[PDB]
């Protein structure tokens, strides 16, 4: 079980990291519909931890990008 | 630390908030 924790820190640190304007619009719309997060004065934090296990797979996907052809 | 804060200036992104139907707790 300590595997789940590690697909935070290193997605975490990748997204510290990440500038890709497109994901980080879809995954905050994605935790954002689900209501696990907390917008300050003007900033948009969320915790990794607050993923729920389907939304996880989806989180993974999205940085996980690729190219059809 | 069991918990991962990521600050994501709302200038980079899009927040869908803005006529909200009714917060209700």
């Amino acid at each position: 079980d300590k595997a789940y924790l590690d697909e935070l820190v290193e997605l975490h640190r990748r997204l510290m990291t990440l500038r890709e304007r497109h994901i980080l619009q879809q995954i905050v719309n994605l935790i954002e519909e689900t209501g696990h997060f907390h917008i300050t004065n003007t900033t948009f934090d969320f915790d990794l931890c607050s993923l729920d296990k389907t939304t996880v797979r989806k989180l993974q996907s999205y940085l996980e990008t690729s190219g059809t052809s | 630390t069991n918990k991962l804060p990521v600050s994501i200036p709302l200038a980079s992104v899009v927040l869908p908030s803005r006529a909200e139907r009714a917060r209700s707790t």
